[PDB]
């Protein structure tokens, strides 16, 4: 044992005796890193060998479980037009962003010397013009403008993608119907594919019981949000019969609706006695 | 760590946080763990 | 510099306890001899005075 | 002229920032990390520490005034803001008022810890 | 009641070194119009290059 | 074992010792946040700055030793710069560093009874930002924008 | 009930404040702002053309 | 008690769900435990181990550390420039002309400054520019 | 706003929650507020002034003698290093100090010192939805207000680090252990109720309750109204969730 | 983002023809400054995910927030006090017009100015209240809306700040009737001192807004990387918005 | 020199690893 810091009850659990990962069957390639961030020599906390060397349990295998079969199956849900909408909105925002962030500031900052009204309406200076060259001799505005442009564009693109990341462009079962391949919107409007386990998908009731009235699913053409609980992600489907495959729709609905039960409303005078199962003590 | 191997490269992403001549990364430049 | 005196007294329960009159300092922990030896010198110098916080 | 005087003014600004860091650190060290019996009793602490804390409160009071005075001097030197030019509104005496309002407490904070 | 605090501030030491460099260099350049002649002690420049 | 490089082994141990000592010094005195080491560094920096202020006062007293400007030899502006630098670095960069930096950082954790200070990072930052202001205030007597002396023929360059 | 009332109040706050902001913007979109206020404050003829010219520098 | 009726998966592990009530799962796999329900929280353990060790203190963002190139460039430049500052301001102020260069750059509105030239190429080029407004 | 300690509290957060919910002298002494430590008696050989340490061999102790009303301190602040092993006294005033080195256990010896600690304040526990009050009059003394409620239906169970890792990475084991502990909580509550019934039978009621007839009638009316509104909410929820139940 | 940023940086360098070596040295220094500040803050954000963020640490960071904003409100308070009783010439003969220089600005224009700041305050409160029952991807709408509004406010404040700093160089056209050519003349400016004091106050306001904008950008990047929003940083940002509105 | 030490990698036994019986709870 560490004679300066440790105790004699310091016995390492061997890697054989540690608990295997059984929570899910899908692999978790984050522990590998990426060829990109291995090439860039980036150090991440999620693929550090010391932190992945858990002493009591095992981290999940990077590859999916050998029992899983990834052969294509029945198509469940298909709303492809979302992609187009995605493109539209994304492109619109970008164009608007450009017009509202670069063209107008550029034209009113470099292509004229006359101020606009909002530059001096609250000031009590006499009227004067401005020049780009008699100010900021040591150019501290150049790094500021560059950083603002870079990070504003990054934030805009990333959060636009995050907003669209809930919606499901397409959802197709596996052959054994144990997996759901979900095509979603990429940052630039095209497709990106993910995989989920149907066992982890649940249509969870709201935490606030009074907010069930204020749901999209109340409408006949609203949205149905199904939570993947092994990753805490959301699958937003259009609840219109034209977007669904009738041959698998009822099975999917039955498998995903298990926690939205009658207890969510409460127990009446008769069900309160059956709310729990009695614990019998001393009967031996 | 010069001529003496104190650190454990099996427990570090990047060996080379300190000037040394006795350490080598387990995942080298051309190595990429993949599925 | 650990204890300046020792005194064996029996309390009201008749336990015959001992009381150790420590070596003190006047308002200044910097002037306090934090030692563990029966000597008068200040041999130990601690970089971290409150080691365990 | 442009040179040593500007060096002095901006170095006084930097010294004000450094004093800000110092008094903030030490005052919050007393006000937050004091031992359970010495949270509020000034008398219990050694006299040098009482003096230091009093002088740090004085520095906290007086530092912004000196900082404002030297920033105004820099603006007057390099932007012609005429803060201390009598011709069109300014008054040179205001600079002396601000500086000495900083300055006498500075000598007191220099002397009290030796007490 | 306070969590464990890291006992070294390397990024802080280097940020303060950079603050000192900024202050001296910028003030000399703005007011004295001076830039240090790094080639006068060329071996310090080499130590920078060698490192 | 008749190894041919015993002296080489000794030199290898010396190199390892030097690198270990470099790492130790950096981690213990430069990168540290310990208030006692920071206070001692403040005291030594204050020794250097006090010597600087004493040199400036020596210049002042050598100019005033007898009339006729024996030290600066008729350069009144240099004398005024020396006086200003002396006052500023004696007030703000000798006594204030000594008292506040050294004694405060050393003794407040003792007297108040605290683990280091509230902002150990700010303590280290204050100590390591002192030198730039010290140099800027103390070296104005050597520097002027027109650095050339009266016998430097500026018409040649 | 505290959680549920917080949700209901969040809905109320969202609707009412969004309506208030939109009404504010629409009002100032349709309101004809008076731009005919006096501009004497911006004009200082003694300072715009310095009346003490050539005398600000010490000359007598 | 609305018991979990059936798990249709072929994974015999997921059969644990059928034992518990819907309300029981809703309490410990949703609501308060939403960010934990039905998930193996190995990443919590990995991130805890990342946080509590004496790792590299140069963090770029949450996911990655600072690239070692930037770190080493910053540290080497800091040490060398600080040494230059100290040595020059303590030992090499006797001849300002020898140990210093005079540099300057002004606004584009004003005519090009006398010292607005590239250093180390004073014997090669005369630098000038057209004024702009 | 209260931390879900199953997945988030690991070492210092976990120890703080242990100190809050158990009030164990070791844990409570680690996390005792620096602002105020509970005032104690005057140290005597029969009744020594007890200074606690959480498994540390010594502690710095300052003595100001017999504190009085006119002057808050008896004599000058004299510091010493109170060590572990015996009684020690301040020769200036004779105050006897005993260093009690608290252990990380649940022995009856530790519970003996349960009354020497301020209960741990829960206001700063959890996560705050207000940074700091901008009012100068109420600042550094008042805690920040919250827009949310503090739940009171949390029952904390201690687990070993190995078992906590297994709970985190094995949802099935987590559900199994949670249901077992819920059964244990039901059994414990029923046992306490039965004990109270036996005690009330043996010794009778403490006394009658001084109430008004108006308040009596209003309490009964409030209970009936609460039941009626619960029934109405049950019907409304059943109608709202019809498409999902 | 890199294309736009690098093109903008190169254009801003090219139009001014800055000396590459000097400006690149300056930019390296500034980059190290800002990067080490942000790296320390990222270190603090990463460390407190598990087993470090106790009640003492949370109270410490609340105190740190209030201490920083109190320190920044001292110099601004001194400048505001000097602005109130700004120096002026005697009213009898030197300055007979300052009686009528009330410097009153229309309240209707001010009210239309105030809309984005109150908008972001209300949106931030709604974001922090609904964090109890909402996810990260559902709140990205509010986060992005606040980000865009902050960009709008940043442009407006920078425009006014640029105008104010452009006041102090009087650049005019002078006609030379002898040469029949116009020339560009540069001069100083004289103005009432209250204008200079309020200009200094507005410079301080702009720099404080830049600080809170960097605060918000840091926060949104961190919440995007972590994958969820937490109460402390969010409520700190909302209080930053309120303080900048007050300023 | 001694190697790295992480005390969190070793099991500690502060809580019994079995749960009490219902009858034992009532009797206790
Ligand atoms: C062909 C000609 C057209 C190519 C471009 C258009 C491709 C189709 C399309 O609509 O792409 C949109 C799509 C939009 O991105 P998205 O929103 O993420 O959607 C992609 C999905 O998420 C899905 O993304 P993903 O993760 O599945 O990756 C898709 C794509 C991503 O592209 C890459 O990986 C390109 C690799 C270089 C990247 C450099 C940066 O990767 C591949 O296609 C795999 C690599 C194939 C390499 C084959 C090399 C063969 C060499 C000879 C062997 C013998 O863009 C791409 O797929 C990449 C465009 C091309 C690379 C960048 C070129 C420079 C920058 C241009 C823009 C400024
Ligand atoms: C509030 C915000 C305030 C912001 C700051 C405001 C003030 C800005 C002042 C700007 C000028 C400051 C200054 O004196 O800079 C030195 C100096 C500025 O240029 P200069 O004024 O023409 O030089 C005259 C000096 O007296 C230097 O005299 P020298 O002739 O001895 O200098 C030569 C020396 C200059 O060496 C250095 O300055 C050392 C630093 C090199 C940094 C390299 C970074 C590479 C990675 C970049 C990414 O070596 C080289 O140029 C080649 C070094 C190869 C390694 O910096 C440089 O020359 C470095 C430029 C980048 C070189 C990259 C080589 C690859
Ligand atoms: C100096 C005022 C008189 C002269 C006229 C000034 C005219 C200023 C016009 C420009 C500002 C207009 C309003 C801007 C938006 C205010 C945003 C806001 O949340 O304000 C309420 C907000 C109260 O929120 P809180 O501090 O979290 O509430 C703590 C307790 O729950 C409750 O604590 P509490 O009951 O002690 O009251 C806290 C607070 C209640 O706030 C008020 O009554 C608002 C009064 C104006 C606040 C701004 C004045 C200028 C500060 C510079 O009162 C004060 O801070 C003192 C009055 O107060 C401030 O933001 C005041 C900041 C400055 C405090 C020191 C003032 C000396
Ligand atoms: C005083 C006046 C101040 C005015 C300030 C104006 C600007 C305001 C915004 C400043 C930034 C605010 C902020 O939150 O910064 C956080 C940010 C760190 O977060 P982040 O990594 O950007 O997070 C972005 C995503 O959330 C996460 O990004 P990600 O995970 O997608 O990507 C990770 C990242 C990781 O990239 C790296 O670690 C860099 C790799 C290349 C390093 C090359 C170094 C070469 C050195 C020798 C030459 O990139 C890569 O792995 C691939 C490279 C992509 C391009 C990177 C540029 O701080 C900085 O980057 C500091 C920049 C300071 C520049 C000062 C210039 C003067
Ligand atoms: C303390 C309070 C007082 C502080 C005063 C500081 C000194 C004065 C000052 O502010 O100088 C500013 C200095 C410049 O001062 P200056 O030297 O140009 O001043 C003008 C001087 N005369 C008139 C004599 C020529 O720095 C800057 O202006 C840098 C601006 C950086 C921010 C730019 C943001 C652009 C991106 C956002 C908009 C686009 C979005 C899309
Ligand atoms: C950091 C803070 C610094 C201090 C800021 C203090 C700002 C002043 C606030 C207090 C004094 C307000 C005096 C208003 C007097 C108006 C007189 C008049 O005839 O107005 C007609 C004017 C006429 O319109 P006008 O404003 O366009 O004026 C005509 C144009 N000039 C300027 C040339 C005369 O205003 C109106 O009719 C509409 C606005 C009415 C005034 C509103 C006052 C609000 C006061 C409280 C604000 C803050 C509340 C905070 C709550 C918490
Ligand atoms: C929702 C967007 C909220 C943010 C405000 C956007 C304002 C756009 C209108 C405008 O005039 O912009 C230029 C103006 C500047 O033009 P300006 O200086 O003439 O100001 C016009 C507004 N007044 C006159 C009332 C002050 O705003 C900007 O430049 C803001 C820069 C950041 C823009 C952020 C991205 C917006 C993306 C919109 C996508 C739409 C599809
Ligand atoms: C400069 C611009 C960027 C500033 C970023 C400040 C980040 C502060 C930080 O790391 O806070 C840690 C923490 C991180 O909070 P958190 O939301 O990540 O919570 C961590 C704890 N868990 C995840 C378990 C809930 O921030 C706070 O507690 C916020 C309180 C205000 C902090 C203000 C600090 C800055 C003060 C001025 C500095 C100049
Ligand atoms: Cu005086
Ligand atoms: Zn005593």
């Amino acid at each position: 044992f560490h004679h300066d810091k440790g105790y004699k009850y310091d016995v390492t659990t061997p890697y054989d005796q540690r608990y295997n990962y059984v929570a899910d069957r899908l692999g978790h390639p984050e522990i590998l890193g990426n060829p990109f961030e291995r090439l860039m020599r980036l150090e991440g906390d999620i693929y550090h060998p010391n932190y992945l060397d858990q002493p009591f349990v095992k981290v999940p295998n990077a590859n999916p479980n050998a029992s899983l079969n990834f052969e294509e199956g029945e198509v469940l849900y298909e709303n492809t037009r979302l992609l187009e909408w995605a493109k539209f909105w994304n492109y619109s925002v970008v164009v608007g962003y450009l017009w509202c962030a670069y063209f107008v500031p550029y034209n009113i900052f470099f292509k004229t010397h006359m101020p606009l009204e909002h530059a001096y309406d609250n000031l009590f200076f006499p009227y004067f013009q401005h020049t780009h060259f008699l100010w900021d001799n040591n150019a501290l505005h150049i790094p500021t403008v560059g950083g603002v442009a870079i990070y504003a564009t990054y934030i805009a693109l990333s959060y636009i993608n995050n907003i669209w990341k809930d919606y499901v462009v397409r959802a197709q079962f596996s052959k054994d119907k144990e997996l759901l391949f979900v095509t979603r919107v990429s940052p630039f409007g095209t497709t990106e594919e993910e995989v989920y386990e149907v066992a982890h998908l649940e249509h969870l009731p709201p935490s606030v019981r009074s907010g069930v009235k204020d749901l999209s699913a109340q409408d006949a053409d609203g949205l149905v949000d199904v939570t993947c609980m092994s990753s805490q992600r959301s699958l937003v489907f259009y609840k219109g019969d034209q977007y669904w495959n009738p041959k698998v729709y009822n099975d999917f609905i039955n498998q995903t609706s298990n926690l939205w039960t009658r207890n969510y409303t409460g127990y009446n005078r008769l069900e309160v006695q059956n709310s729990v199962e009695q614990v019998k003590i001393g009967f031996s | 760590c010069i001529y003496q191997a104190y650190q454990n490269p099996l427990r570090h992403i990047n060996t080379g946080h300190n000037p040394n001549n006795v350490y080598e990364d387990i995942v080298m430049l051309g190595d990429y763990p993949v599925q | 510099q650990m204890f300046v005196a020792r005194q064996v007294v029996t309390n009201s329960k008749g336990e015959k306890v001992e009381v150790l009159w420590n070596a003190q300092c006047y308002e200044d922990i910097a002037q306090l001899n934090v030692g563990f030896a029966p000597v008068l010198e200040s041999v130990d110098y601690h970089w971290e005075i409150f080691l365990w916080a | 002229g442009v040179g040593s005087q500007d060096i002095l003014i901006l170095s006084v600004v930097f010294a004000g920032i450094s004093t800000t860091i110092s008094f903030t650190n030490l005052l919050i060290t007393r006000r937050t990390l004091a031992m359970p019996g010495l949270r509020h009793r000034r008398v219990l602490m050694p006299f040098v520490t009482i003096s230091i804390f009093l002088t740090l409160r004085m520095l906290a009071t007086i530092t912004p005034v000196l900082g404002a005075a030297v920033i105004m001097m820099a603006f007057d030197r390099h932007w012609q803001t005429t803060f201390f030019e009598y011709a069109y509104g300014g008054d040179p005496i205001l600079s002396q008022h601000l500086f000495w309002f900083f300055g006498h407490p500075e000598v007191y904070v220099l002397i009290i810890p030796t007490f | 009641r306070y969590s464990r605090n890291r006992q070294t501030y390397r990024t802080g030491a280097y940020w303060c070194l950079y603050v000192n460099i900024i202050a001296v260099v910028a003030f000399y350049f703005w007011f004295y119009k001076f830039t240090m002649n790094f080639g006068y002690l060329w071996w310090l420049l080499y130590s920078l290059i060698l490192s | 074992v008749n190894n041919y490089f015993y002296y080489l082994d000794r030199i290898k141990k010396l190199f390892t010792y030097l690198n270990d000592l470099r790492k130790h010094i950096l981690k213990k005195y430069v990168y540290t946040i310990n208030h006692k080491r920071i206070a001692i560094n403040y005291l030594y920096f204050s020794m250097v700055t006090g010597l600087s202020g004493a040199a400036l006062a020596t210049m002042i007293r050598l100019e005033l030793a007898h009339p006729g400007s024996p030290f600066f030899k008729g350069d009144s502006l240099r004398y005024l710069q020396v006086v200003t630098a002396h006052g500023l670095i004696m007030v703000f960069f000798v006594v204030v560093p000594i008292l506040f930096g050294g004694f405060a950082n050393f003794l407040i954790p003792y007297h108040v009874g605290s683990k280091d200070v509230a902002y150990p990072r700010l303590n280290s930052i204050g100590f390591w930002i002192q030198p730039c202001g010290y140099i800027l205030l103390a070296k104005i007597g050597f520097l002027r924008p027109q650095f050339w002396r009266y016998y430097d023929k500026t018409s040649f360059s | 009930l505290h959680n549920e009332l917080n949700y209901q109040n969040s809905r109320q706050f969202l609707f009412r404040t969004v309506s208030f902001l939109l009404g504010w913007a629409l009002f100032y979109q349709f309101y004809e702002l008076p731009k005919t206020y006096d501009w004497q404050d911006t004009q200082e003829p003694k300072h715009q053309v310095p009346a003490y010219g050539d005398l600000e520098e010490g000359g007598d | 008690m609305n018991r979990f009726f059936k798990v249709s998966s072929k994974y015999q592990y997921y059969k644990y769900l059928e034992q518990y009530d819907a309300a029981f799962l809703r309490k410990y796999q949703s609501e308060t435990h939403w960010y934990l329900g039905r998930r193996g929280a190995w990443k919590n353990l990995v991130i805890k181990y990342a946080g509590d060790h004496i790792s590299l203190e140069e963090e770029h963002n949450v996911k990655y550390k600072t690239h070692l190139s930037f770190v080493y460039l910053s540290y080497r430049l800091a040490w060398v420039l600080f040494a230059y500052v100290l040595i020059y301001n303590h030992f090499l102020l006797g001849d300002i002309g020898k140990t210093f260069n005079v540099g300057e750059w002004d606004h584009r509105l004003k005519p090009s400054a006398e010292r607005d030239y590239p250093t180390r190429y004073e014997s090669l080029y005369i630098l000038d520019r057209t004024q702009k407004w | 706003r209260m931390t879900n300690t199953t997945e988030e509290a690991f070492d210092e957060v976990s120890h703080e929650w242990q100190a809050l919910v158990t009030s164990n002298p070791f844990d409570l002494n680690v996390f005792n507020y620096l602002e105020n430590t509970q005032t104690s008696n005057f140290g005597t050989v029969d009744n020594p002034l007890v200074v606690f340490t959480s498994e540390t061999p010594f502690r710095y102790v300052g003595c100001t003698g017999q504190m009085n009303e006119d002057d808050y301190e008896g004599h000058e602040l004299l510091f010493f290093l109170l060590r572990e092993g015996s009684l020690q006294r301040c020769m200036g005033c004779g105050q006897v100090f005993k260093l009690v080195r608290l252990r990380n256990e649940y022995s009856p010896e530790m519970d003996y010192y349960l009354s020497n600690f301020h209960p741990y304040e829960m206001q700063e526990m959890g996560e705050s939805d207000t940074t700091v009050l901008m009012s100068p009059y109420k600042y550094a003394s008042h805690y920040e207000y919250t827009q949310f409620e503090t739940p009171s239906n949390m029952v904390y169970s201690m687990v070993n680090p190995d078992e906590h890792d297994r709970l985190l990475v094995d949802p099935a084991y987590r559900m199994e252990r949670t249901k077992a502990l819920e059964e244990k909580y039901k059994v414990y509550t029923s046992s306490l109720r039965e004990v109270e019934k036996q005690f009330e039978e043996r010794y009778g009621r403490a006394g009658q309750i001084n109430i008004s007839k108006v308040t009596y009638s209003t309490l009964i009316d409030v209970e009936k109204a609460v039941l009626k509104m619960d029934r109405l909410f049950r019907k409304v929820a059943k109608f709202e969730n019809r498409a999902f139940i | 983002g890199l294309l736009l940023g690098l093109s903008s940086i190169y254009y801003l360098m090219y139009v001014r023809l800055l000396p590459f070596n000097k400006i690149i040295f300056a930019w390296i220094l500034v980059a190290m400054f800002l990067y080490w500040l942000l790296s320390g803050f990222v270190f603090f954000v990463k460390k407190y995910q598990y087993s470090k963020f106790t009640a003492a640490i949370q109270r410490f960071w609340k105190r740190t927030y209030i201490i920083f904003w109190v320190i920044e409100a001292g110099t601004f308070s001194v400048f505001f006090y000097l602005t109130l009783n700004a120096s002026s010439e005697p009213v009898y003969m030197y300055d007979q017009i300052k009686i009528y220089k009330t410097h009153l600005f229309s309240w209707r224009w001010f009210l239309i100015k105030l809309l984005p700041s109150v908008s972001i305050i209300l949106l931030g409160y709604y974001l922090q209240l609904t964090l109890k029952w909402n996810l990260f991807n559902k709140q990205n709408t509010i986060v992005l809306l606040i980000t865009l509004l902050l960009l709008y406010i940043l442009w407006l404040e920078f425009y006014q700040f640029y105008h104010i700093l452009s006041f102090y160089g009087n650049i005019n056209w002078a006609f030379d009737y002898d040469e029949y050519i116009w020339t560009l003349e540069l001069d100083t400016r004289r103005t009432r001192l209250a204008n200079n004091y309020i200009a200094i106050c507005l410079f301080a306001k702009f720099w404080h807004f830049v600080f809170i904008f960097l605060f918000w950008v840091f926060f949104v990047l961190r919440i995007n990387e972590l994958g969820r929003i937490r109460y402390p940083l969010l409520v700190a940002n909302v209080q930053n918005f309120i303080i900048i509105y007050i300023m | 020199r001694a190697g790295p030490y992480n005390p969190n990698r070793y099991k500690d036994y502060y809580i019994p690893r079995t749960l009490p019986k219902n009858e034992e709870i009532v009797e206790f």
